C-alpha cells in the first residue's frame, strides 16, 4: 500500500522561529494533500488544502508547497499556539492516508532528570503485587529511557511507563516507572536499582534501595 | 496469483437443489466480498448477490431471493451457492467474482470464477456416440461426430492435447432433449495415414471418455 | 430499478444509458467465448493496471461511452445503487473462402442403423454462407465463433439419414454458396 | 458555520459490533460532491484513515476493515452511520467525523483535497472488564512523594492533592493499561526536604479516596 512517511518526526524549536516539516509518498499523488496541526484534547485542524491552498482563517506563517512525490509545511514565525503535532493527508488514491506525524515541542537547554525510587509500600504487598515506581523530574529532551536492575538482573517486559506533557512554563518533562513484580519474586531479592541515562548527564544514573 | 476455482457441472430436475462452491486462491479471503452472477445461454449478466467472507454477512437482490442462499467457509476458502425450486429458467452459466479492496461489497469484479454450468430438465443424461470422420476415399481435414448425448458439456481434443492447430470444435446442437456435436482437424496430408491421429471427447456428465483413431475408408 | 442499456448489440465506441442518474459508477467488462468476464475499468474511468491504453471510459451521470485480439462482448456494470444491473452488452478482415470438407458415414453409426454426412466449411469470411444439400430437412448446422486470430468463421453441417434410407442412394452433395457455388460429394 | 458531533458507545466488549453516528448542521448530504469521513486515533498514536461517504451514497473504507466497516448516511436526519463489526482491544480510540467540501460545479457540473470540518471526537474502549474502584498506595521518599492509583476502570480518574491547596511540582501521568486489562497511574509531587494527602476519585466506580503520605 502507499506510504506517507513525514520527515521530521520531532524537532525543537522556539517562538517567532522558522520551521520546516515534509511529506513524502512512495506514490504520485498530484496536488491533493493537506496538512493538520493538531493539539492535544482538541481535534485536528486544516492549515493547507490541495497541497498549496491555504485554508480559510487560517494565519499566513503557515505556508505549502511540493508537488508530485514531496511536499512541505513552513512555519514563517512560530507562534506559541504553533507548538503541536502535525500531519499530512494524501486524497488521491484510497485509502486517503494520513502522515506518520510531526512533534514540535519547545527548545530549551539541556536539563538532566532527577530520579526517585519508590518501593514497594506495603498494604499493597497485602495483595501479593509489588510495585516499584521510578521518577525521572523535569528533563530535556522528552528522549529518555529507564533500565530495572534486581541484584544486578537486568529486567525486561515486566516494565511499563508514561510521560507528561512539556510543562506550559518549566517547558520541560518527566516520566513515570514502574516495575511490576509478584509479592513473592519481589521478597527473595533485596537490591533495586533504577539506572537512567540521559543526554544531561556525563554518564548513567542509578538510585537504589534494600528490601 | 489470485485464483477462483469453481465446481464442476450441474445436472438437476425442476423443483430440485443444487450447490456450488467458489474457492478462492492467492489473496486474503476475509477481506473481500464474493458476488454470484448469472449468465443465460443468450449472454445477459445477473445480479444474485453478494456475501461478506468474513462476518458472513448477506444480501440477495429481490428478484433470487428464497431460492438463492449464500454460505462461506473461513476454513477452506471457500464461497457456496445454494438453489432451489430450479426451473428450466435457472439453466444458466453460474459465476463467483470477488471485490475490489476499499470499495467494500460493491462492484468492480477485478476476478471471476472457472464459471459452473448449470441445466435443469427431466431429460435422462446419455453418452454421447463418437464417430470417426475420415475422408471419402497438401492439407487433410478429419473430424469426429459426438452424436446423441446430454446433457452439456463436452470436452474434445485431439491426440491428447497434442494437436492444437487447424481444430475446430462446433457448438452442439438439440436434437429434441439430445445433443449432437462435432470436430474437425486440419493437418498436412502427410503425417496421416502416416501419424496417428485421435481424438479425445469426454462427457463428465456419464463419466464417459472414449478416444477414437481416424484411420482411413 | 436503474435499466442500464447498452448499444449497439453488435456491429469503435460503445454506449449505455441508465434509467436512473448516478456517479461515474460504470465498470466496463470483456467476455471472450468459454471464459468469465474482464473487468477493463471501474467507477470514474479507471483503467485496470495491467489493461492496454487503447481503452477509455468517458461519460457521466446517464450518458456513458466506450471507445484481431478485442473479439468478444463488452458490458456495462452500474456500480450505483442494488440492484447491481449489466446491460445487453454488445459483441464485437479481407474475405476468404470456405474450405469445404464431405465425411460419409462411419463404419460404427451404420452399424445402429443410423447414416450421417458431415460437411465442413472452415476458416472463411463473411461468416453469411449458405448450403445445399443435394443427394442424387434432417440436417443440422452449427457456426463457431470469430477466430480470436484470423478473424474468419466455420461452420458443420450434418445431414441425418436412416440406415437404409442412406443405402438406397450413392450420391451426396453440399454445396456452399459464399461471396459458383462451392460443390464437393462422393 | 458548520458543526459536527460523534455520538455512540462510549464503551464496548470485544467480538461485540460497535455503531457510531455523525450528527452535522451547515450542510446537507443533498450538496453536490460533498462528504462524511471517519478517522480513528488511539491513545498516544497517529491518525488513521477509517473510511468516508458522500452525497451521491459513495463509500469508501480502510483496506484494513474493508469487511468490518459499513458507511450509511441519512440525508434527512442528517446523519452519516458508522458500523464496525467484531471489535477488539485494538480499536479502543477516539473517533472523529469530519466534513469534506464539494467540487465546485458549472450548471450541476464539476469542474476539495482536505477534510475542513472535523468534529469533537468521541472516546470509545473495547474491553470486556468490569468495573471497579482503584486503589491508593503511597509514594514515601529537593524531595519528591505521591500516590499510585492502582487496578481500575475504566478512565479516566481525577486526582488532586490536599484538597487543591498544592500544584506547584505536582506531576499526575497518564495511566496505562496493565496486562490485567485494568489501569494504573500515579501522581507524584516535588517539594522542599525541610518541608516534610492526594485526593484520588474514580467517578464510575463512585470510589473516592483521600489518603495521605507519611
Amino acid at each position: 500500500a502507499l506510504q506517507l512517511t513525514q520527515s521530521p518526526s520531532s524537532l525543537s524549536a522556539s517562538v517567532g522561529d522558522r520551521i520546516t516539516i515534509t511529506c513524502r509518498a512512495s506514490q504520485g499523488v498530484t496536488s491533493a494533500l493537506a496538512w493538520y496541526r493538531q493539539k492535544p484534547g482538541s481535534p485536528p485542524q486544516l492549515l493547507i488544502y490541495d497541497a498549496s491552498s491555504l485554508e480559510s482563517g487560517v494565519p499566513s506563517r503557515f505556508s505549502g508547497s511540493g508537488s508530485g512525490t514531496e511536499f512541505t509545511l513552513t512555519i514563517s514565525t512560530l507562534r506559541p499556539e504553533d507548538f503541536a503535532t502535525y500531519y499530512c493527508q494524501q486524497l488521491h488514491f484510497y485509502p486517503h492516508t494520513f502522515g506518520g506525524g510531526t512533534r514540535v515541542d519547545v527548545r530549551r537547554t539541556v536539563a538532566a532528570p532527577s530520579v526517585f525510587i519508590f518501593p514497594p509500600s506495603d498494604e499493597q504487598l497485602k495483595s501479593g503485587t509489588a510495585s516499584v515506581v521510578c521518577l525521572l523530574n523535569n528533563f530535556y529532551p522528552r528522549e529518555a529511557k529507564v533500565q530495572w536492575k534486581v541484584d544486578n538482573a537486568l529486567q525486561s517486559g515486566n516494565s511499563q511507563e508514561s510521560v507528561t506533557e512539556q510543562d506550559s512554563k518549566d517547558s520541560t518533562y518527566s516520566l513515570s516507572s514502574t516495575l511490576t513484580l509478584s509479592k513473592a519474586d519481589y521478597e527473595k531479592h533485596k537490591v533495586y536499582e533504577c539506572e537512567v541515562t540521559h543526554q544531561g548527564l556525563s554518564s548513567p544514573v542509578t538510585k537504589s534501595f534494600n528490601r | 496469483g489470485v485464483q477462483l476455482q469453481q465446481s464442476g457441472p450441474e445436472l438437476v430436475k425442476p423443483g430440485a437443489s443444487v450447490k456450488m462452491s467458489c474457492k478462492a486462491s492467492g489473496y486474503s479471503f476475509t477481506d473481500y466480498f464474493m458476488h454470484w452472477v448469472k449468465q443465460s445461454h443468450g449472454k445477459s449478466l445477473d445480479w444474485i448477490g453478494y456475501i461478506n467472507c468474513y462476518t458472513g454477512a448477506t444480501n440477495y437482490s429481490q428478484k433470487f431471493k428464497g431460492k438463492a442462499t449464500f454460505t462461506v467457509d473461513t476454513s477452506s476458502n471457500t464461497a457456496y451457492m445454494q438453489f432451489n425450486s430450479l426451473t428450466s429458467e435457472d439453466s444458466a452459466v453460474y459465476y463467483c467474482a470477488r471485490t475490489s479492496i476499499g470499495y467494500g461489497s460493491s462492484p468492480p469484479f477485478p476476478y471471476w470464477g472457472q464459471g459452473t454450468l448449470v441445466t435443469v430438465s427431466a431429460a435422462k443424461t446419455t453418452p454421447p456416440s463418437v464417430y470417426p470422420l475420415a475422408p471419402g476415399s497438401s492439407m487433410v481435414t478429419l473430424g469426429c461426430l459426438v452424436k446423441g448425448y446430454f446433457p452439456e458439456p463436452v470436452t474434445v481434443t485431439w491426440n491428447s492435447g497434442s494437436l492444437s492447430s487447424g481444430v475446430h470444435t462446433f457448438p452442439a446442437v438439440l436434437q429434441s432433449d439430445l445433443y449432437t456435436l462435432s470436430s474437425s482437424v486440419t493437418v498436412p496430408s502427410s503425417p496421416r495415414p502416416s501419424e496417428t491421429v485421435t481424438c479425445n471427447v469426454a462427457h463428465p456428465a456419464s463419466s464417459t471418455k472414449v478416444d477414437k483413431k481416424i484411420v482411413p475408408r | 430499478e436503474t435499466t442500464v442499456t447498452q448499444s449497439p448489440a453488435s456491429l469503435v465506441t460503445i454506449r449505455c444509458i441508465t434509467s436512473t442518474d448516478i456517479d461515474d459508477d460504470m465498470n466496463w467488462y470483456q467476455q471472450k467465448p468459454g471464459e468469465p468476464p474482464r473487468l477493463l475499468i471501474s467507477d470514474g474511468n479507471t483503467l485496470r493496471p495491467g489493461v492496454p491504453s487503447r481503452f477509455s471510459s468517458s461519460g457521466y451521470g446517464t450518458d456513458f461511452v466506450f471507445t484481431s485480439e478485442d473479439v468478444a462482448d463488452y458490458y456495462c456494470l452500474q456500480s450505483d445503487n442494488l440492484p447491481y444491473t449489466f446491460g445487453g452488452g454488445t459483441n464485437l478482415r479481407a474475405d476468404a473462402a470456405p474450405t469445404v470438407s464431405i465425411f460419409p458415414p462411419s463404419s460404427e453409426q451404420l452399424t445402429s442403423g443410423g447414416a450421417s454426412v458431415v460437411c465442413f466449411l472452415n476458416n472463411f469470411y463473411p461468416k453469411d454462407i449458405n448450403v445445399k444439400w443435394k443427394i442424387d430437412n434432417g440436417v443440422l448446422n452449427s457456426w463457431t465463433d470469430q477466430d480470436s486470430k484470423d478473424s474468419t468463421y466455420s461452420m458443420s453441417s450434418t445431414l441425418t439419414l436412416t440406415k437404409d434410407e442412406y443405402e438406397r442412394h450413392n450420391s451426396y452433395t453440399c454445396e456452399a454458396t459464399h461471396k459458383s457455388p462451392i460443390v464437393k460429394s462422393f | 458555520r458548520i458543526t459536527l458531533k460523534e455520538s455512540g458507545p462510549p464503551l464496548v466488549k470485544p467480538t461485540q459490533t460497535l455503531t457510531l453516528t455523525c450528527s452535522f448542521s451547515g450542510f446537507s448530504l443533498s450538496d453536490f460532491g460533498v462528504g462524511v469521513g471517519w478517522i480513528r486515533q488511539p491513545p498516544g498514536k497517529a491518525l488513521e484513515w477509517l473510511a468516508i461517504i458522500y452525497s451521491d451514497d459513495d463509500k469508501r473504507y480502510s483496506p484494513s476493515l474493508n469487511t468490518r466497516l459499513t458507511i450509511t448516511k441519512d440525508t434527512s436526519k442528517n446523519q452519516v452511520v458508522l458500523v464496525m463489526t467484531r471489535v477488539s482491544p485494538v480499536d479502543t480510540a477516539t473517533y472523529f467525523c469530519a466534513h469534506r467540501r464539494g467540487p465546485t460545479t458549472l450548471f450541476g457540473v464539476p469542474i476539495v483535497n482536505a477534510m475542513d470540518v472535523w468534529g469533537q471526537g468521541i472516546t470509545v474502549t473495547i474491553s470486556s472488564t468490569s468495573t471497579k474502584g482503584p486503589s491508593v498506595f503511597p509514594l514515601a521518599p529537593a524531595a519528591a512523594l505521591g500516590c499510585l492509583v492502582k487496578d481500575y476502570f475504566p478512565e479516566p480518574v481525577t486526582v488532586s492533592w490536599n484538597s487543591g491547596a498544592l500544584t506547584s511540582g505536582v506531576h499526575t501521568f497518564p495511566a496505562v493499561l496493565q496486562s490485567s486489562g485494568l489501569y494504573s497511574l500515579s501522581s507524584v509531587v516535588t517539594v522542599p526536604s525541610s518541608s516534610l494527602t492526594c485526593n484520588v476519585n474514580h467517578k464510575p466506580s463512585n470510589t473516592k479516596v483521600d489518603k495521605r503520605v507519611e
